[PDB]
């Protein structure tokens, strides 16, 4: 009863505020003008709004995960809770932006992106940081669930550095600090296992206390065990839709595990096929033209006797891991073997290591000041 | 042309609140079939039929899913067949027409050419019933030949396409202007102009790197 005590009253203070956002922003200037003068932080009104992104996709996410039939919770918010605060005229100032990454984190669990497109566009305010790491954040997953390996793992690289310049401070990635650690962490380590013979970009990313043990993870997983497919798949699940919440464990009531059916079985399809993609690239590429010791040596090495050898092998040059060519009177096979780049990481560090130096001259100009 | 005369109305319901009003579902339902029978497509009405028969499992209607995951699959290496998946149920995936069509999916995804026209049964009127439909997923089997070929035997690229006489195999040769080499092959592309390397070639970032360090 204490459960609910404080879910409803998230709800109907939210559902009370929702009007009060939509009154404000568009057409009453001197209210506006009113709420800019009198505290020393407009940091109060701002928080309030992303604050409810989390919070009440949390209450909402307990109401959906509770009743599964007669749907109340996801059109009630689809229609009114969502798109009456965001699709009409912004507030000015950065509380614009934070009602399109509020929308954009509850258009996030839903399996429905398409419209990542024009919220980048109606991002016409300048990317903040703070703004910019959350947008990365859903754009990388956004890149995640287009199949652009490539792209994505470069944009999860950034977002967890941790030489963003970020400062915070006051509380604006509050009681999920390592959240941004581990599904960063997480979600890099699935698009490592898709094509990695490329990145050298992976020193800079994740840092060789969690490098080692998921560099192990993709070899035990891709080459010789499908033990690694469950605990990754575990780790994974939590961290790719993001469900706030996970309602209380209970056999009594059912009403939880049901949506957690979809949900989950939902993301088996990706990582099913794309991880059998991994082991075809695994066996490194020995000699880049394949005369037909080489040929037959990796004909022998995909699959044995007799029936159908060749077709399979045909099958996996498709897709997008190989470039080659087949020759009729050579009866010759040859293949492309591209690499990636040494240090890149050097060039981005003369920027970073200089503001270990900036920050370190200022704070203490800063205790400079205090102590004179 | 019943496709561009929805475009402009749908349009505006599916950025609207009618995109989780499941009311809606009678202009959709009829869209989604003009797409595959016109040969025309938009993901976002589909994806929207999808997202409202997610919502609520018992407005799920099989043709129109099957409509829906036909013309996802004339559409790769996109992710629209990713998204279709994503949002059919577990109960929804092994319903007639939906279990055939999904098993026929995953060869094409996985490039298993040969075994998708093997695999096709052709009692299903409604696998003749999408217009293009035959010709497409062949035009998406030469499209990644071009990718991940430099060249091709004349039996081979015949056999891929669903195991193709001398004169049918005239139109796939002249489609991306291919054409007959020295015994026998067909020439797809040139080996260069394939593979495409971007690999090792920077330290040539000067200018800005001095730019940053000028003071």
């Amino acid at each position: 009863q204490w459960l609910w005590d404080i879910i409803d009253e998230f709800i109907y203070q939210f559902q009370s505020f929702s009007q009060y956002r939509c009154k404000t922003a568009k057409k009453s200037e001197e209210e506006i003008d009113f709420l800019r003068s009198n505290p020393k932080i407009w940091n109060v009104h701002s928080v309030l709004n992303v604050l409810h992104s989390l919070v009440d996709k949390s209450n909402i996410n307990r109401q959906l995960e509770v009743y599964t039939s007669g749907g109340d919770p996801e059109s009630v918010a689809g229609e009114y809770g969502r798109h009456s605060l965001y699709k009409m005229l912004g507030y000015f100032s950065l509380v614009g932006l934070l009602r399109l990454h509020s929308l954009l984190g509850d258009y996030y669990q839903a399996i429905k992106v398409l419209e990542n497109i024009e919220l980048n566009k109606k991002s016409m305010y300048s990317r903040v940081p703070e703004c910019q790491v959350t947008t990365y954040y859903y754009v990388g997953f956004a890149y995640l669930m287009m199949r652009r390996y490539q792209d994505a793992i470069r944009v999860f690289a950034n977002i967890l550095l941790y030489i963003q310049r970020t400062k915070s401070m006051f509380q604006r990635t509050t009681y999920k600090y390592e959240m941004i650690n581990k599904q960063n962490e997480q979600m890099h380590a699935l698009l490592a296992i898709a094509l990695t013979m490329y990145p050298m970009r992976i020193d800079e990313s994740i840092h060789l206390q969690l490098r080692e043990k998921y560099g192990d993870k993709m070899l035990r997983m891709q080459k010789g065990d499908p033990q690694v497919y469950e605990e990754l798949f575990s780790y994974s699940c939590p961290k790719f839709l993001s469900p706030v919440v996970p309602n209380y464990d209970s056999v009594h009531p059912n009403y939880h595990k049901e949506p957690f059916l979809q949900q989950l079985k939902v993301f088996s399809d990706e990582v099913q096929q794309q991880a059998q993609l991994s082991t075809i690239r695994s066996f490194l590429k020995l000699y880049t033209t394949m005369p037909v010791a080489k040929l037959a040596g990796f004909l022998d090495l995909t699959e044995q006797e007799f029936r159908i050898q060749l077709l399979v092998f045909k099958h996996k040059m498709k897709n997008l891991v190989w470039t080659s060519g087949i020759s009729a009177l050579d009866g010759e096979f040859q293949s492309a073997s591209e690499v990636d780049f040494y240090i890149d990481k050097d060039m981005i560090h003369i920027a970073d290591t200089k503001v270990a130096r900036r920050y370190g001259d200022f704070f203490i100009r800063q205790i400079h000041k205090f102590e004179e | 042309a019943m496709f561009e005369q929805m475009r402009a109305n749908v349009g505006k319901l599916l950025k609207g609140i009618d995109r989780y009003n499941p009311e809606n579902l009678a202009t959709l339902e009829r869209y989604v079939e003009t797409q595959a029978k016109e040969n025309a497509y938009d993901l976002e009405a589909n994806l929207a039929v999808l997202k409202l028969y997610q919502f609520n499992p018992a407005f799920f209607q099989t043709t129109v899913t099957a409509q829906i995951l036909l013309k996802a699959l004339t559409n790769l290496p996109h992710t629209d067949f990713t998204l279709c998946k994503c949002m059919i149920d577990q109960a929804h995936q092994e319903e007639r027409p939906i279990r055939q069509i999904l098993y026929l999916g995953d060869l094409l995804e996985t490039c298993h050419f040969q075994a998708f026209w093997q695999a096709l049964d052709e009692n299903m009127d409604l696998l003749e019933g999408i217009t293009g439909f035959e010709d497409s997923v062949r035009k998406f089997i030469c499209h990644v030949v071009g990718i991940t070929y430099q060249h091709i035997d004349r039996w081979l690229l015949a056999e891929m396409l669903g195991d193709l006489t001398d004169s049918q195999l005239k139109m796939w040769m002249s489609k991306y202007g291919w054409s007959a080499d020295e015994s026998g092959q067909i020439f797809i592309c040139s080996q260069e102009e394939s593979i495409k390397p971007k690999n090792i070639v920077e330290k040539i970032d000067f200018d800005s790197v001095s730019s940053i360090m000028a003071s």
